[PDB]
């Protein structure tokens, strides 16, 4: 055929791939933590959007640390073989690194390591994208006039 | 030319590559969320998404999610502290290829 | 609709804005350098703005760039600890337009 | 006139800007860290790249950590006005937020601050683009093969 550049991933697999929305809201009380009110918004507003993209969403609420831990083992393990891309948004409190289960902090890398190009490799070679709604420190930004 | 670091007769990739992580701040700051609306990270990332994911690449998208962001929020509150503060999202590619949603 | 964090009668924008950092690596990895031809990442970055820049907007020449270092390098070292390792460079964007270094 | 988006950086001032190049190559010998053989090779292509994209290169070599942030002081409360951009490339040994001077680290953040929108008028609104070649900690990638 003629010349071929490959300059953007192939998304035109079976399937554009997994959207798993991690929506954490309440939180045990042992933490201390407060609740996150409006996050039910974005869970919604996120489902509708990468509905419409044609992404396999699947939510999840007030998971734990191991929850999550195990969700995204899980999901890992799946065979993502006809599937364009993976796509992981995490709703929580967070520092820099990490993410609050309901019960206690996730290093965002446990999470990401699942997916890794070698120990995912149905998801070699294809977008693995991590959206991420938290803090991740406590410095504010007074901005500047324009 | 030639070298002991290019060009090796199995290829591999880095076992990190092809991770986007799309922060709702820069490192080390606050993410801010309105409790009755949402995140602004959230809310402005699924509007970017709606308006131009069957037209720009993600990269692209991504940057209007951080100029609108940076340009149209501020916070509100009682306690002068966190009082009329700014965010600015924080796009980390280690992507290698271009993303188009649509084909 | 109305709230309390947008639409400010004094536009503002974040301190933080408008920053770019293109990191030859990943966070929390070493970054590699051939002791003659140079880092794999200044290389590959400087290759592909020879080639891209009156061509292709800033981001996606980085793309291109974190594509090159990650298929075409992988170390040599007698010691095996450090022996045929991989990289992938890190672009950080907290811009808020699209950068073309032409016009 | 007809309808502006506004979706570029204008890039088309009378000066593209300043590139500044710290180049360091030996360390005292007091802090134990090697000579980085190569770096020179990586400075004089990235003068010559720049040059060519019309930005006013400025090389320096093996820079203590006390010249580093009185290089970086000084060029911030330069004039910028006429500049559409500015660009800083970092050649050195590193660690996870930190950039080695001939004698000891410097904090990144110590270097950027000084280019914040409030503190580098001048700029506000431009592009602040800088370019680090330094290890960001000891993890090594093993990749896999495709």
């Amino acid at each position: 055929s003629g010349i071929s550049l490959d300059n953007s991933y192939k998304m035109d697999y079976p399937e554009m791939g997994l959207c798993i929305i991690i929506n954490n809201k309440n939180f045990h009380k042992s933490t201390g933590m407060t609740s996150r009110s409006g996050t039910d918004v974005d869970a919604a507003n996120l489902r509708e959007t990468f509905r419409n993209l044609k992404y396999e969403v699947r939510n999840k609420n007030d998971l734990t640390r191991e929850e999550i831990v195990e969700l995204m083992r899980d999901v890992s393990k799946e065979d993502h073989s006809k599937r364009s891309s993976f796509v992981c948004v995490l709703l929580s409190h967070g520092e820099e690194g990490i993410i609050f289960g309901t019960n206690g902090p996730v290093d965002l890398k446990k999470i990401t390591n699942f997916f890794r190009g070698d120990r995912c490799r149905s998801l070699t070679g294809k977008p693995k994208l991590f959206i991420i709604q938290a803090c991740r420190g406590t410095e504010l930004d007074c901005g500047i006039e324009t | 030319a030639s070298g002991v670091d290019d060009d090796m007769a199995c290829h591999k990739i880095p076992v990190e590559a092809d991770f986007l992580y799309a922060y709702s701040t820069a490192p080390g700051y606050y993410s801010w969320r309105n409790s009755k609306d949402g995140s602004w990270f959230i809310q402005s990332l699924c509007a970017m998404l709606k308006q131009y994911a069957d037209k720009l690449e993600f990269m692209h998208i991504l940057t209007r999610v951080n100029r609108k962001v940076a340009t149209e929020f501020e916070s509100f509150s009682f306690d002068a502290t966190f009082h009329a503060k700014k965010q600015i999202p924080c796009i980390v590619s280690m992507l290698t290829k271009e993303l188009y949603f649509y084909h």
